[PDB]
């Protein structure tokens, strides 16, 4: 996550002080400068799993084309649920199922 | 082809909010509303809206060849009144849970008898069936969101010469 | 329904020609036959061109 | 690196056409327009996305 | 540190005339902005039965006449009611109904229209002073309110559906004619 | 109620084919065209404008013409001797004629000047057979036989030459 | 029901069936057609007499111009603040191409509170001379959209003691976005606006009051027509 | 040297599957980069296998160095041979 | 709206947008500013709809870096106006007016045609860029070209309408030419002769 300038809404690029030895987020369109909280400047994931379970909506139980199972819900122990596979559509994607209860509407696995 | 102005009037009447009053941070769960490919607004209760639009179309208030599509996965609600869309008719199954007729065809023997006679018991043809809500048209894009029984015998749950029908056991129940 | 990997959902015809196909099996079989016709009517020109170059 | 390109622009002093050459140096962020007949030189700063049309428009604005 | 641009200190001695208000909000300077639907109209003028009867317009187009009838019967109005004690009181035909869930509904006669409230930030109401060319703020518009028909069986919804369905049914621009001679006769 | 048999489905399909027929899309599209599309195309660019700042006492003159209503007729045949009569598709087939109808447009001319019009025939449009603008739409079964038209013929085509 | 007599009779029928808000029994008698939920409280819907002469516009900030988002600006003006509720807007236009809005506010909390209390309590004919000084804060770019119909939008204010609800017309909507001043035009910018503006509260003149009453005579002629 | 730090987390399972040693990767980086980059590597027993680096406005320079390192560091094998399979051949002798 | 740059090649993955009557592609940030929304944060607000998705923000970062050179609406419109394929030598104000014309009209005409209605155009541009990013990040499959619900059939009506539009424009041009020729003679033409 990256922060924005509080006065002109531009991006806050990180900057390093030679004399003070501190990491600071500074806007290049002004003189505003705010002290950085964490040193994690950049992170790149070669193999990522985000978007696998992130594709979830709160009204997925109203879809009539989705199959319905009788798996046990971990939270409220309901007897009706709706399952589907991974929303990510790469070639390496697993065939595991995500179950959605019809009362608490949370996503849970079978393992 | 049909004009899109009554569609916009109906949508604005039933709580659709325009784009100028839309904030993506605030509306992290609203549904985008498209009309003929034009993003015209947003809504936060798409279920009531799609139910109202479908009921209006089935009653003849909206033209029967208008497409009403709800993409739940992408949080979109699309409407098409364009010219050139290929459609076909289908029977309507009563899907209301609160109704007693759930899981059954809306068309009855009374409709068949009226069609055979040719008039209503206070001309009764195909259009009368379409505007009575027992038949409706669907195009290829709206077909992606519906669940179709092949025969009316499929709505209710060892011979070497008769063909074998699919079990469809992957789902515990079918609506 | 969505995410169905059963044999009947993805084009397995369990009936014979004597018994008769169901509409889903009929449509899948028509798709396969269309594939066959397209493949023949498309590869004929490439084969003819290869034969002409070989002869010349 | 200086880049020299022949352009079809019209000089506003000599009125001869197809006698305008654009010379832009991306290293020093400068652009030079020289007239092959008038021998006049116009200098204007250039950016990373600069094109000869940018320097030509800058010359037009400077001329008026 | 963005230094303040303006430091001249020049000041205008402008005085604004202000009038007393008939009402004052209590506890919160909040107002709700409501979009006006097509089936609802506002008649700030007092209801005058004789001019209203004398100004009813009849059109050949049934849809336009039905729309005018619906908006006229649904129009928010008010009139002076003579009290039994001899005084005069303002009487209106519109009310606001709040249910047990906390939602609000606008009622005109027997028709009830639900209200959908959406919270809005940094939205205020101002008063324009054109003669001085400045805008004076009034209060804060916290919520935006949309008006929705209560149910299908409401007469307003049925009339709107009928009008919109029969409006697009009438479509005939080209007018037929009979040719008695060769068209090219005028040209030659 | 009672269950719905396959015969009921075939009754519904018979109702469909009784109402629509097999060439309904062609006729409906052509009827939509003739009814509204020609008028809309004419009104797309309804104003031609010519200006002339005459100085030969400066008089700025604008000349402009407006397009009005579209008028259509039933197809007619004009003979060499000058007479006219109603045309029918069998005659057009036999004599290698074109089954088409004249189109008339109202042009209004105005003469604007600042110091500082009836039906014109614009062409003939071929008529699709058995459509709303065809002569065979009204004819019943007997006059259809008298006109040498087959009652099994469905229309949906044009007769050019 | 195309008869004008029928329409008039329907109008009087709608007028007569108004439920008294104090009548709790009749209020509980009313039932939601769909929700099937009884009514709790009621309010009369009335127009406002004292505000029809003035012109009201719905003013909104678009995007980054939000006061909540601008944390130093919000901290300077107070974390509802009376300074925000008593702010002044001054539209100045050098030319048709260049336009902006000037915003002023009261930095002091006590002065803003006193001014707001004095302004919200105007029901008599005695107004104290509150020489309040307004300080410039920020400038924004503006666009305006006009309403074809008069009462396209209306804001509703409530009054619990009288069980009424007063609505006011909205003429247009004003949208504001943050404007970055060009460094080459600061010399002309400094000559346009002012660092301070002093507001003096005075009783309205008789002629202006008569003009405003004449404007209000369109709505209410019983209590405001000139004699 | 520079305050900027570059550490990359490597998957233990696939690193063991390819039968590779952390010291080997460290020597490869040292050879391709000489003394321009100081390198340290966590031992085998670490919960997460990591290997850091330090250079001896340079954030973009470090980003380009990281991209170049990810792109063209060859640990072992013949270049061009993307995958290798084992096959059994029936031969008559 | 093309997405230049191959995976792990070509340095940054810039997003350039092709515009009608414009000779060279344009980065999305510059045209976004030209429509009238300068701050980069609001550009990201229009494009993305969920701040926690750092991957799409990372993919938009090169576009922000490239577009940082332009920071004002008017210079953005001018940059649009230089490449607008018009006659060489047009003045700056006329270039800006030409950019305003080519931006209001012919850029997504199906949305709107009037002035001051570009908010919907900005939202639709954000929607298109969001769809492009969603497909680029392997979150969705590319659209099925052979899907039949995305096709249309033209019957006798539309075909005859297109043909009649072309022929009527030809007839109108002939009427215009005859009128221009006739005004030389200065006669009260019957107007039944201009029409062919
Ligand atoms: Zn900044
Ligand atoms: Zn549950
Ligand atoms: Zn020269």
């Amino acid at each position: 996550s990256f922060r924005f300038c509080l006065e002109c809404n531009n991006m806050l690029y990180p900057k390093e002080d030679k004399e003070n030895q501190r990491l600071l987020y500074s806007c290049r369109n002004c003189d505003y400068t705010e002290l950085a909280e964490d040193p994690k400047v950049y992170r790149h994931e070669l193999i990522t799993n985000i978007g696998e379970t992130a594709g979830i909506v709160d009204d997925i139980g109203q879809d009539p084309t989705l199959p319905r199972s009788d798996k046990e819900c971990p939270e409220c122990h309901s007897r009706d649920c709706v399952f589907f596979q991974s929303q990510q559509r790469r070639k390496d994607t697993n065939m595991t199922l995500f179950y959605v209860c019809l009362n608490c509407k949370k996503t849970f696995r079978d393992e | 082809g049909s004009p899109s102005e009554p569609i916009i009037n109906f949508l604005e009447e039933w709580g659709m909010e325009p784009l100028e009053d839309y904030d993506p941070a605030q509306h992290t769960k609203s549904t985008r509303i498209f009309v003929n490919g034009v993003w015209t607004g947003i809504h936060r209760d798409p279920s009531m809206l799609v139910s109202t639009m479908r009921d209006l179309r089935r009653s003849g208030a909206i033209s029967p060849e208008v497409s009403i599509i709800r993409d739940i996965r992408e949080r979109e609600f699309k409407i098409f009144t364009d010219v050139g869309r290929v459609y076909r008719p289908l029977f309507i199954v009563e899907d209301d849970e609160s109704k007693d007729n759930k899981g059954e065809l809306r068309i009855t023997k009374e409709h068949i008898r009226k069609i055979q006679q040719g008039y209503d018991d206070d001309v009764y043809g195909w259009s009368s069936l379409v505007t009575s809500g027992v038949i409706e048209y669907v195009d290829g894009e709206e077909e992606e969101t519906i669940m179709i029984a092949m025969t009316p015998e499929d709505l209710q749950t060892n011979d070497t010469a008769k063909r074998i029908k699919p079990e469809m056991s992957t789902s515990s129940h079918h609506t | 329904t969505k995410d169905d990997f059963s044999p009947e959902s993805k084009g397995f015809v369990e009936n014979s020609y004597l018994r008769g196909l169901t509409p889903q099996e009929f449509f899948f079989h028509a798709m396969a036959g269309r594939e066959g016709l397209i493949d023949t009517a498309v590869k004929t020109a490439e084969t003819g061109y290869i034969q002409r170059r070989l002869v010349k | 690196i200086k880049q020299k390109l022949e352009t079809q622009f019209t000089c506003l002093f000599c009125n001869h056409d197809n006698s305008v050459v654009c010379t832009l140096d991306k290293k020093n962020s400068i652009g030079l327009l020289e007239c092959k007949k008038c021998n006049l030189s116009f200098q204007a700063p250039i950016n990373s996305l600069s094109q000869p049309i940018d320097i030509y428009s800058d010359w037009i604005d400077a001329c008026e | 540190h963005t230094k303040s641009v303006y430091d001249n200190g020049e000041t205008l001695d402008i005085s604004l005339p202000i009038h007393p208000k008939s009402h004052i909000p209590q506890g919160k300077q909040d107002r709700w902005v409501v979009k006006l639907p097509d089936f609802l109209d506002i008649n700030a003028e007092p209801f005058d039965p004789r001019p209203f009867e004398m100004n009813v317009k009849t059109h050949e187009d049934k849809n336009q006449e039905l729309l005018d009838k619906l908006i006229a019967v649904n129009t928010v109005r008010w009139r002076y009611a003579k009290s039994e004690t001899g005084g005069i009181f303002k009487e209106t035909n519109s009310q606001i109904i709040q249910w047990e869930d906390g939602t609000y509904s606008l009622r005109v006669g027997s028709e009830i229209f639900d209200m959908f409230t959406t919270n809005t930030d940094d939205n205020y109401l101002v008063s324009e002073h054109n003669e001085e060319g400045i805008l004076m703020t009034e209060s804060t518009l916290s919520k935006s309110v949309k008006l929705v028909p209560a149910s299908f069986q409401s007469t307003t919804h049925q009339k709107l559906a009928k009008a919109l369905s029969a409006k697009q049914k009438k479509e005939s621009y080209a007018r037929s004619v009979v040719t008695k001679e060769d068209p090219e006769e005028r040209q030659r | 109620d009672d269950t719905i048999t396959t015969e009921d489905c075939w009754t519904v399909i018979s109702a469909f084919f009784e109402e629509k027929g097999l060439v309904s899309q062609q006729l409906d599209s052509f009827d939509e065209f003739m009814e509204t599309s020609i008028q809309d195309l004419v009104w797309e660019e309804p104003r031609l404008i010519l200006d002339q700042p005459a100085q030969h006492d400066n008089i700025n003159k604008r000349y402009e013409i407006r397009f009005g209503k579209i008028y259509l007729s039933r197809p007619t045949m004009t003979e060499a001797d000058g007479t006219t009569h109603a045309m029918f598709p069998q005659e057009a087939r036999l004599r290698n004629l074109t089954y088409s109808s004249p189109v008339y447009l109202d042009m209004e001319k105005s003469m604007f000047t600042s110091i500082d019009g009836n039906k014109v025939h614009i062409g003939k449009v071929p008529i699709m057979l058995r459509s709303k603008f065809c002569s065979l739409r009204t004819l019943d079964e007997v006059d259809l036989y008298k006109m040498k038209e087959c009652p099994y013929d469905m229309g949906g085509y044009f007769v050019i030459n | 029901d195309t008869n004008p007599r029928s329409q008039l009779h329907s109008v009087e029928r709608t007028f007569d069936e108004v439920i008294d808000p104090r009548n709790k029994n009749r209020l509980q008698s009313l039932i939601h057609p769909r929700k099937k939920i009884k009514a709790v409280k009621a309010w009369h819907f009335f127009p406002d007499t004292s505000t029809f002469d003035q012109v009201f516009h719905s003013l909104k900030f678009v995007g980054s111009a939000s006061l909540s988002k601008d944390r130093p600006l919000n901290e300077q003006l107070g974390q509802v603040n009376a300074s925000i509720l008593t702010s002044l807007f001054k539209p100045i236009e050098i030319n048709p191409h260049n336009k902006w809005i000037s915003l002023y506010a009261v930095t002091d909390k006590l002065s803003a509170e006193s001014f707001r209390k004095s302004f919200n309590s105007i029901k008599d004919d005695n107004i104290v001379n509150r020489h309040v000084i307004y300080d410039h804060i920020k400038d924004f770019d503006q666009m305006f959209r006009g309403h074809k119909k008069l009462f396209e939008d209306f804001a509703i204010s409530f009054d619990d003691i009288s069980d009424r609800a007063f609505f006011v017309p909205i003429v247009g909507r004003l949208e504001l976005k943050k404007k970055r001043i060009v460094p080459g035009l600061v010399d002309m910018v400094n000559r346009t606006n002012y660092a301070h503006i002093r507001m003096d509260l005075r009783n309205p003149s008789t002629q202006e009051t008569a003009i405003r009453d004449s404007r209000r005579e369109q709505y209410d002629p019983v209590n405001y027509s000139s004699i | 040297q520079s305050p900027w730090l570059l550490r990359l987390e490597l998957d233990r399972a696939r690193m063991l599957d390819k039968q590779l040693t952390m010291n080997q990767v460290a020597d490869k980086i040292s050879e391709v980069f000489s003394d321009d980059l100081f390198v340290m590597w966590s031992e085998d027993n670490a919960d997460k296998l990591i290997i850091r680096c330090r250079v001896i406005e340079e954030d973009q320079m470090l980003k380009r160095i990281e991209a170049h390192m990810l792109d063209l560091i060859a640990l072992r094998g013949i270049p061009g041979i993307s995958k290798v399979y084992m096959v059994k051949h029936k031969v008559s002798v | 709206i093309k997405l230049y740059g191959r995976e792990d090649k070509g340095t940054g993955r810039t997003i350039k947008a092709t515009l009608p009557y414009v000779k060279q592609d344009i980065p999305i940030v510059i045209v976004f500013r030209a429509l009238g929304v300068v701050p980069d944060g609001e550009i990201l607000q229009h494009i993305c709809y969920d701040e926690n998705d750092w991957q799409m923000l990372e993919m938009l970062k090169p576009c922000i870096e490239e577009g940082f050179v332009i920071q004002d609406k008017e210079v953005a419109l001018d940059f649009i106006g230089r490449r607008g394929s018009a006659a060489l030598g047009i003045r700056r104000e006329k270039r800006i007016q030409y950019a305003k014309d080519i931006l209001q009209k012919e850029l997504l005409p199906h949305i709107t045609q009037e002035e001051g209605f570009e908010t919907r155009k900005t939202f639709f541009l954000g929607y298109m860029v969001n769809r492009l990013l969603l497909c680029a990040l392997e979150r969705k499959d590319q659209d099925d070209r052979d899907h039949f619900g995305k096709k249309r059939l033209d019957l006798a009506g539309p075909l005859l309408a297109n043909l009649f539009r072309i022929l009527f424009r030809k007839l109108t041009r002939e009427i215009y030419r005859y009128m221009q020729r006739c005004i030389e003679t200065d006669r009260d033409f019957n107007l039944n002769l201009a029409v062919k």
